[PDB]
């Protein structure tokens, strides 16, 4: 577990590593705003 | 109404996340309630 | 079976809908 | 071209969100209820998960005679008390 | 009698990729 | 110009979605087909006919859900709704396995409709029929294995059920009781999947390898237009290429793409034959020979030998709950094992 | 100047409207316990 | 907006990073953004690993690959690889995490706002692909810093607490490395070994002692090397050996990783000593090693004769010989017997597992260990179901191992693959012909004939 | 020009019937001495001991066995991953109960397969084509790679490599389904796709170039006679032949495009091959297929079968059965 | 396991957010 003081953010820890996968969905978002051109 | 007045990409963009959050919600269910095993 | 009417509200009132807004261009169109 | 409206222009028209912006929902939330009212087990004869068995029973309600099967799953029902 | 027919059938599959490769008809440009 | 005429006209229409009159046969059929798989796989159990849960209601994933065969007890039924079985009651037809017949039924007819479709297309755009021609392989592989061969065996219900770990359970089954992959039949279907496929990588890759530059793109797709004359890719330089690495290369087009057509259509033609015998339980399952050699001899193993072994395994543990309407009890003391397994 | 009702428009719902029907569902019994 | 469509760039959206081969700034932009997103994954990675870490659970039950990697390193843990103190872990991933905003932040500028070729601004981080000076001298800066990496490993088993060590006398325990190997003969010792059973290569390093001297050896190699390729420019053999263009580059290096990938899947399989067993759990050899040794202890207590039980096929039921002659665990595991484990290692004599030892000298915490690493044995389902493909669900369970020797599988064959595509590509295009076969000059219609 | 200039020019010439080449160089003798060896071993290699309990298997021709039955047998258990070339047995005949044969041939074969696609690269650059036809050919590759080589190193002996033989292909499968449920692994399921739909693909594009072949010839000789090698024009009719498939199923579903319909006949097949390989060599490490055993269960507890726990007793038949003589203790560990 | 998803929901905005306000705004997307 994190240390007492950092418990209040366990919801966003669990989420954090998965940002990484994001990056590559929001290359394709910003492909599709200028059509892929 | 006129066509084109929503960008496609936006269309796109929103409709995937949504197949994402349901697809999402069935591999939840792998894990709980019934077929969890458990 | 109330059942099947609690089910069957949200499609007949989304097919009410739906006719109530396509409705002139159906009319136009037929 | 075959004569229809482009998929693109529809899609990405306002009125089709304003038509389906509630028929899409309304579907959705029928089906969930079809389910949450407990509708389909009733509808298609699928055993809840307390009805698999009666309580002591552990031998599968197999169907064995294929004229008189549908009297034969009535018993079996009947069989859960 | 059936080693010697597998053998056989072996061999004369083998002979036939040698003329299929250096004795085939060759391509022509036309 | 009379009506057969102006409904032929309105059939015939260049739509988005052609219609045709073989449309009348194929689009209700294949909807009830994919629809009845769509139903079954998400709200209908097995308990009845297999002592199976099979539906999303119940808890089954996606490859585990499946709209499962009838009871063996039901014999080769049609199993019409307004039969004498469920005798309309839509509810008991479920469970008493209808949706089977139902799917494989429309899903039949359906067959039929799309291979007529592909027919009447042809015909309307001026081509030669040989895409029906082909489809007539997935014809003969549905009606051998979902029709013929149950048909042969005691009931529908040793028919696949239609589900992904279902099918995978038809493959185990095959395996264990008729040595399936055994059979010559099977073999040369193999040849022609494996074949076919090795055709498709090996074609595209070479046309893809021996393109004309005819654009300035280092992405070359756009440097090709469908109404050109001229050939897109290489056939000489393909057919040097193919003669010095392989020995032999195709040199006629028309001759290759034949070819493509006829390896893989042959092959499930084949494995549909092979299938055909194993509704009789005409099996290629043992070579004499080995049998009496290895009867005699204490000694003598080979891969063959092996494999009944576990044909054996499969049989005896897997019977009692794959075949429930048989109540086959198998004390623990008559399982085949090895050791310490 | 363009048909909203056709052979394209029925093909498309008799899909699409189940479909979502179906989803509604198969998201309510991820919620079923035994 | 420079080459950023097909029609001025020549590329498609799909391939739109080749977009970036001769803009030097943009594509510096593309890589430290991308360092960032692998810092990223390496601190939110961690704090993940540790917001669901319970101590006294083995790590290797709770699907943890990081932090062994920290452990392994002496950070954190005692006598056994017990966790004495997680806020090692802690740093290691705030910091990380923290470092990838700086990364990120250079990134996304240098991508995006900064000048987007670096040439006409700077001459010392401008670069063509084809000054092979240039390309040898940021080869050499790069060499450095992983020579001083090494050194950095080094220098923490030396001087800042050493490494965990599995083999430490009465028990693992994390020990300073105070006489590293530095005789060349069994550094490149390592190196000249058989890759096949019983020898391993450089996968069978056993002590750390070794491991450190190697990276000693190496960091001096490297950072010599570094200093040799910025002073130096290519020879002769190797202008006409090699393709001399950033594709061709990239190439090199994707061939270079396949090859460090798939060395990763067998050093993580097999190896025991810098993946050690407390953290990663048992091998595959170890966990079936373990299940001959679990039965034997059995039957033996039972009162059975284990050197001499003849089994069903006549080998040993127990234990039988090697063909070389050593005494080894029978069944199956026979064909493990090159398995060396700090559990099992006090019954081995001279000639292989000593009976003697075997009778009177076996230990409760070998039968533990053993029982162990048996019922945590590398087999388990996708779903994470422990166990053979036929067991029941009830154990939630896939090793690290598995985890870590498929993923780099995996990569190191696209990698691979990319290898191939990209040196073929980087051929035909400094030959010219990647845009396919010009028709006025197809060159096989200027050949004779075959036949 | 000197002798090794000569030599190369030769090795590296573009007129030789069949092209040599650098990667031919090694590819020769390497495939020459598998072939061989194979050949010899299958007529004639006596019983080899693959599970190392003494329990020699006959695979040769003249000991016992016809062309379905027959194989030549991988190495001995006993044995495991150890090297076992011709000069470490005391003697042919030791070598030959141990499955020297096996190692022989598949080692030689890895090396001269591989050097086949190098082979590949190498012609395409000599004669100015572009170079990814090797890298199609990686997909089978890869797949020898997963069963000879990379899941007899996950394993631990090569006693597990797949035997070169019909029927010994088949033990593997099924001792494979037995002890990774590899039907139920997705990249296995990725695999099915691209050979099914690898042969799909081919009939289909089979079936549509020669449905709008145009007219040269007449009924009594064959169409393939109105296509003459090296002509400069197509021999079919795209715009006829997407006409049909798009109205076959809708237009947007069709390639009018042949260099892209062509990139996707290369690309599915091949994609879905890598998996079935990295399937193979993952499995290589017991990372398993989906188990769902027991996964159903009712109110009170009872379990309730699904099609899943059917395919499990049929795998117990398979892992109970196998190598019945092999195992001491309870599990099956490798 | 509210805070996980409204996280997510911030987080997974947040890119489709920038595209958005830069071709909004005409930037150099
Ligand atoms: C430029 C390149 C040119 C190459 C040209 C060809 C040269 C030969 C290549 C050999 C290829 C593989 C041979 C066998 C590999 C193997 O058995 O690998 C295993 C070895 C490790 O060996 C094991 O190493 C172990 C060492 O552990 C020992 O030491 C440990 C210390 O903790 C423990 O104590 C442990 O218990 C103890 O046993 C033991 O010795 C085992 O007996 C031993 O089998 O890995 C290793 O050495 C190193 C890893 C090798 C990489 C694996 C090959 C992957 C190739 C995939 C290619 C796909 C291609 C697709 C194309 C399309
Ligand atoms: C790790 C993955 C990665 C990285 C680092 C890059 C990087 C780059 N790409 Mg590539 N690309 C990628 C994957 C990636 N790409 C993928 C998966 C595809 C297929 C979809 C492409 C397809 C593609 C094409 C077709 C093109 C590029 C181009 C580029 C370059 C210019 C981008 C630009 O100007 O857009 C402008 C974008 C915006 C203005 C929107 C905002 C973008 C920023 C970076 C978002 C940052 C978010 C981040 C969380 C902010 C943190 C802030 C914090 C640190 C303070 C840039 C160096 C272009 C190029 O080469 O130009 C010469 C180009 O034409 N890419
Ligand atoms: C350091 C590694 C590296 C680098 C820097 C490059 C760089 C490049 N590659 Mg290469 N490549 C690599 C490794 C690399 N590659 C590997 C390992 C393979 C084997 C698959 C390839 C195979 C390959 C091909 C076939 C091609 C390239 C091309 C290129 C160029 C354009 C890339 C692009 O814009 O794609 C844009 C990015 C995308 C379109 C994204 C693709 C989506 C991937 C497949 C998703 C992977 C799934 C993911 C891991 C997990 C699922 C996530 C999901 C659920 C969200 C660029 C120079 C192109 C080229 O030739 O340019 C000259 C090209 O045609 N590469
Ligand atoms: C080196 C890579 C690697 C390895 C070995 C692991 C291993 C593990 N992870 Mg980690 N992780 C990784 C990268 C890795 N991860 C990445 C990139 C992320 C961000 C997404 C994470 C975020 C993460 C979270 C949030 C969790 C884990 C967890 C775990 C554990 C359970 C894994 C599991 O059930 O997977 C399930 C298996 C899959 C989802 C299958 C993936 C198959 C991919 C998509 C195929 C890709 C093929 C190829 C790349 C595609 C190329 C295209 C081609 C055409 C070229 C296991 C120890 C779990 C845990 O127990 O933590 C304590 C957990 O909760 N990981
Ligand atoms: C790592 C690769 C890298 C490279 C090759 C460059 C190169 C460049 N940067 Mg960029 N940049 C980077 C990363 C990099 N940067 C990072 C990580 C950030 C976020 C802080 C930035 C943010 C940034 C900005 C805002 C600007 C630049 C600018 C420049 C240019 C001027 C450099 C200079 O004169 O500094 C002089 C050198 C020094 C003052 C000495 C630096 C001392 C270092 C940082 C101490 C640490 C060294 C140690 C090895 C760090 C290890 C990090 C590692 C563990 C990850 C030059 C082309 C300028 C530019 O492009 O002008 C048009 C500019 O304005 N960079
Ligand atoms: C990132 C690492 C790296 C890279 C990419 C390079 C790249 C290069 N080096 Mg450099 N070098 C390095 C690190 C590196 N070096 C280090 C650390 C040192 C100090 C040891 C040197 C010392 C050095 C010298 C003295 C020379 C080079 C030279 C070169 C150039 C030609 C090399 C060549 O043809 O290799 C290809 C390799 C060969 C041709 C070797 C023979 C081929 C056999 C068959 C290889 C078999 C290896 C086998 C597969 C590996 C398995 C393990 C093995 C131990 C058994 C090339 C630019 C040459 C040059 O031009 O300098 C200006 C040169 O003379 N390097
Ligand atoms: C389960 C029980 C089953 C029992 C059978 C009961 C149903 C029989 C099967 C009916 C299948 C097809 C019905 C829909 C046909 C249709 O949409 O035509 C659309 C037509 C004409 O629209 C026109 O459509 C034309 C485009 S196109 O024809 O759609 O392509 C266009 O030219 C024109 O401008 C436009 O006005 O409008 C109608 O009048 C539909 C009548 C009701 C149906
Ligand atoms: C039977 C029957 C019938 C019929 C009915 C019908 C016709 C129905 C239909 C139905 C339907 C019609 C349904 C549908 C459904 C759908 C669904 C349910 C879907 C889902 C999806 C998903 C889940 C997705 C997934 C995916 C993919 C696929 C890929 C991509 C990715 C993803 C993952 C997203 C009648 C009455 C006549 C009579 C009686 C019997
Ligand atoms: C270029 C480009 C791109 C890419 C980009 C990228 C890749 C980026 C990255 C970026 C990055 C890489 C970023 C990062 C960031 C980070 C951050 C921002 C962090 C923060 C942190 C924090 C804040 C922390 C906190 C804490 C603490 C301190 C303690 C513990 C707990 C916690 C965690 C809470 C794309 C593809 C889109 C396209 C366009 C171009
Ligand atoms: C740390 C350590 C260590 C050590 C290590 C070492 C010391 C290493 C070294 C290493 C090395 C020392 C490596 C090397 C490598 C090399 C390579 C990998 C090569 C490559 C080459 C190439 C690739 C070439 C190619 C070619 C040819 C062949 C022909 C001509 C053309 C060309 C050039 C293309 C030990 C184990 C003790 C322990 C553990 C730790
Ligand atoms: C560490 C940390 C942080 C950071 C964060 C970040 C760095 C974020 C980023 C984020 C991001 C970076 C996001 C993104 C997202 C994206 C998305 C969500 C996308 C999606 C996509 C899609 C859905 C797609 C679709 C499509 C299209 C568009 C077209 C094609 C087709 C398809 C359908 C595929 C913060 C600040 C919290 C603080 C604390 C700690
Ligand atoms: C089935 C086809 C039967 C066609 S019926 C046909 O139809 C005509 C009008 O369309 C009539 O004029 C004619 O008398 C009648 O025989
Ligand atoms: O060797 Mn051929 O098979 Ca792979 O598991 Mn263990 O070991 Mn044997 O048993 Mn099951
Ligand atoms: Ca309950
Ligand atoms: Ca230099
Ligand atoms: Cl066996
Ligand atoms: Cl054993
Ligand atoms: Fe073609
Ligand atoms: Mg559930």
């Amino acid at each position: 577990k994190l240390p007492e003081a950092y418990a209040i953010f366990d919801p966003l820890v669990d989420v954090l590593p998965v940002i990484p996968v994001l990056f590559l969905a929001l290359a394709f978002v910003w492909q599709a705003a200028v059509g892929f051109r | 109404s006129e066509g084109g007045r929503i960008p496609l990409w936006i269309v796109a963009t929103v409709a995937g996340m949504g197949v994402i959050v349901i697809v999402g919600l069935f591999f939840y269910g792998a894990y709980a309630g019934l077929g969890s095993s458990l | 079976d109330w059942r099947v009417l609690v089910v069957l509200l949200p499609v007949l009132l989304a097919a009410g809908w739906a006719v109530r807004n396509i409705l002139p261009y159906a009319v136009k169109q037929v | 071209t075959t004569g229809e409206r482009p998929f693109s222009d529809i899609i990405t028209s306002v009125r089709y969100w304003v038509i389906h912006s509630i028929t899409i929902p309304a579907l959705f939330i029928a089906g969930w209820l079809f389910v949450s009212t407990g509708l389909a087990y009733d509808v298609f004869g699928t055993p809840r998960p307390d009805s698999y068995y009666a309580q002591e029973q552990r031998s599968i309600p197999l169907v064995t005679d294929r004229f008189e099967a549908k009297q034969q799953v009535e018993t079996f029902l009947e069989q859960l008390k | 009698m059936e080693t010697i027919t597998y053998v056989f059938i072996f061999a004369c599959i083998i002979a036939l990729f040698f003329f299929a490769i250096f004795f085939r008809e060759p391509p022509r440009i036309t | 110009r009379g009506w057969f005429d102006i409904l032929d006209d309105w059939l015939k229409r260049d739509r988005f979605v052609f219609v045709g009159w073989s449309g009348i046969l194929l689009f209700p059929c294949a909807y009830l087909a994919l629809g009845g798989w769509l139903t079954g796989t998400t709200f209908v159990t097995s308990w009845y006919t297999h002592g199976l849960a099979s539906s999303y209601l119940e808890g089954c994933n996606f490859l585990t859900v499946a709209v499962s065969t009838p009871a063996n007890s039901m014999g080769h039924s049609l199993l019409l709704l307004w039969g004498p079985e469920a005798q309309g009651d839509f509810t008991r037809w479920c469970q008493l396995g209808g949706l089977w017949t139902f799917i494989a039924l429309h899903g039949a007819f359906g067959l039929i409709g799309f291979m007529l479709r592909q027919f009447e297309i042809a015909r309307l755009v001026g081509v030669r029929p040989y895409n029906a021609i082909a489809f007539s392989a997935p014809i003969a592989v549905f009606v051998s294995v979902f029709l013929i061969y149950p048909l042969g065996q005691s009931s529908w219900f040793f028919a696949p059920s239609f589900g992904v770990a279902a099918i995978f359970r038809f493959l185990l089954f095959f395996q264990g009781f008729h040595n399936w992959t055994l059979n010559p039949f099977h073999m040369m279907g193999v040849a022609g999947v494996l074949g076919g496929a090795l055709l498709c990588a090996i074609h595209g890759a070479t046309v893809e390898n021996t393109l004309f530059q005819d654009g300035e793109g280092a992405s070359t797709f756009r440097a090709f237009n469908p109404t050109q004359a001229e050939e897109t890719y290489s056939m000489v330089t393909a057919n040097r290429f193919w003669s010095q690495i392989f020995g032999i290369a195709f040199s006629n087009k028309r001759w290759l793409h034949f070819f493509m057509l006829f390896v893989p259509v042959t092959g499930l033609w084949m494995s549909a034959i092979g299938v055909v015998g194993l509704a009789l339980n005409l099996r290629s399952y043992d070579f004499i020979s080995q049998e009496i050699r290895a009867a005699e001899d204490p000694e003598f193993e080979t891969f063959y030998t092996k494999n009944l072994l576990l044909n054996e395994g499969i049989r005896a543990w897997m019977a009692p709950q794959d075949q429930p309407h048989e109540n086959f009890v198998f004390p623990e003391e008559v399982l085949p094992r090895g050791n310490a397994l | 100047s363009y048909p909203i009702f056709t052979v394209r428009w029925v093909a498309v719902h008799t899909l699409a409207v189940p479909t979502i029907f179906f989803l509604g569902a198969i998201a309510a019994m991820q919620f079923i316990q035994r | 907006a420079t080459n950023r469509d097909q029609e001025s760039s020549g590329f498609a959206w799909w391939a739109g990073n080749a977009r970036l081969i001769n803009l030097s700034g943009k594509l510096l932009g593309a890589h430290v953004a991308h360092a960032g997103l692998i810092v990223f994954w390496a601190g939110a990675m961690t704090l993940f690993e540790l917001a669901h870490f319970i101590p006294e659970k083995p790590m290797y039950e709770q699907g943890l690959i990081l932090i062994p990697h920290i452990a392994t390193l002496g950070w954190g843990v005692g006598p056994g690889g017990e966790v004495v103190d997680t806020f090692p872990f802690f740093v290691v991933g705030v910091v990380h995490l923290i470092s990838s905003a700086v990364l990120g932040f250079g990134g996304v500028y240098h991508a995006i706002r900064g000048p987007e070729t670096l040439e006409e601004y700077s001459s010392f981080f401008g670069y063509d692909w084809k000054d092979k000076n240039k390309m040898t001298t940021i080869l050499g800066f790069h060499l450095i810093v992983l020579g001083i990496g090494a050194l950095l490993l080094v220098a923490k088993a030396m001087f800042f607490g050493g490494l965990y060590d599995t083999w430490a006398p009465g028990g693992g325990d994390v020990r300073v490395i105070t006489n590293p190997t530095l005789d060349p003969r069994v550094i490149f010792g390592y190196l000249l070994k058989s890759p096949f059973g019983g020898e391993g290569w450089i996968v069978s390093v056993n002590n750390l002692e070794d491991v450190v001297g190697g990276h000693i050896w190496i960091g001096l190699i490297c950072i010599a090397g570094g200093i040799w390729h910025i002073l130096t420019t290519p020879f002769g053999w190797a202008r006409r050996a090699f393709i001399w263009s950033g594709e061709a580059y990239l190439s090199y290096s994707l061939g270079a990783l396949s090859m460090m990938g798939f060395i990763a899947t067998c050093f993580v399989w097999f190896n025991n000593t810098v993946y050690p067993s407390e953290f990663y759990g048992p091998t595959g050899p170890e966990a079936s090693q373990a299940q001959a040794m679990t039965f034997l202890i059995r039957d033996q207590k039972l009162g059975a004769n284990v050197g001499s039980a003849q089994g069903p096929t006549g080998l040993g039921k127990y234990l039988m010989r090697s063909p070389t002659g050593e005494i080894i665990f029978g069944g199956e595991t026979m064909r493990f017997w090159d398995f060396r484990g700090p559990w099992l290692e006090p019954l081995r004599g001279p000639n292989g597992l000593d009976l003697n030892k075997i009778k009177n000298d076996i230990q409760p915490w070998q039968e533990r260990r053993a029982a162990e690493y048996m019922t945590h044995a590398p087999l388990g389902s996708l779903n994470s179901v422990g166990g053979v493909a036929t067991e029941i669900n009830s154990v939630n369970f896939v090793s690290p191992r598995s985890w870590l020797a498929t993923s780099h599988f995996v990569l190191a064959f696209f990698f691979l693959v990319g290898h191939l595509w990209h040196a073929g590509r980087a051929r035909a295009a400094a030959a010219g012909f990647e845009k396919g076969i010009d028709r006025e000059s197809e060159p096989v219609l200027s050949m004779p004939s075959l036949d | 020009a000197n002798l090794w200039e000569r030599f190369c020019n030769w090795v590296t010439s573009t007129d030789n019937r069949l092209y040599v080449g650098w990667f031919g160089v090694i590819m020769i003798p390497t495939l020459l001495a598998a072939t061989i060896c194979f050949v010899i071993a299958f007529i004639a290699a006596p019983p080899v001991d693959i599970d190392g309990i003494r329990e020699p298997v006959s695979g040769s021709l003249l000991y016992g066995n016809n062309i379905i039955t027959g194989a030549v047998v991988p190495s001995s258990n006993a044995i495991g991953l150890h090297f076992y070339p011709i000069w470490e047995a005391a003697s042919l005949d030791e070598w030959l109960y141990n499955g020297g044969p096996y190692q022989l041939i598949i080692f030689h074969f890895l090396l001269g397969a591989s050097c086949y696609m190098g082979r590949q690269w190498e012609l395409s650059y000599r004669l100015g084509m572009r170079p990814w036809i090797c890298v199609a050919y990686s997909a089978p590759l890869a797949s020898a790679f997963a069963v000879f080589l990379i899941y007899p190193i996950g394993q631990g002996s090569f006693s597990d490599g797949m035997p070169l033989g019909i029927s010994g292909t088949f033990n593997f499968m099924i001792v494979f389904q037995a002890e990774h449920n590899i039907l139920m692994h997705p990249f296995h399921q990725l695999g099915v796709a691209g050979v099914f739909g690898g042969a799909l693909f081919c009939a289909m594009h089979g079936s549509l170039v020669t449905s709008s072949l145009i007219r040269e010839t007449t009924e009594t000789e064959s169409a393939n006679y109105g296509y003459k090698f090296g002509q400069e024009e197509e021999t079919y009719n795209i715009v006829a032949a997407h006409g049909y498939f798009g109205r076959l199923i809708f237009q947007y579903a069709s390639f009018n495009n042949s260099r892209s319909l062509h990139f996707f006949l290369a690309a599915w097949p091949v994609v879905g091959v890598w998996f079935a390989a990295l399937g193979i060599s993952t499995m290589a490490f017991n990372l398993n297929g989906f188990n769902f055993n027991h996964s159903v269960i009712d109110a009170k507890g009872n379990v309730i079968n699904t099609w899943a726990d059917i395919i499990n007793r049929a795998n117990l038949g398979m892992e109970v059965m196998h190598e019945r003589n092999a195992h001491n203790f309870p599990l099956d560990l490798a | 396991v509210i805070a996980q998803l409204t996280m997510i929901a911030m987080i997974g905005i947040a890119g489709p957010m920038i595209i958005f306000l830069l071709a909004v705004r005409r930037g150099n997307l």
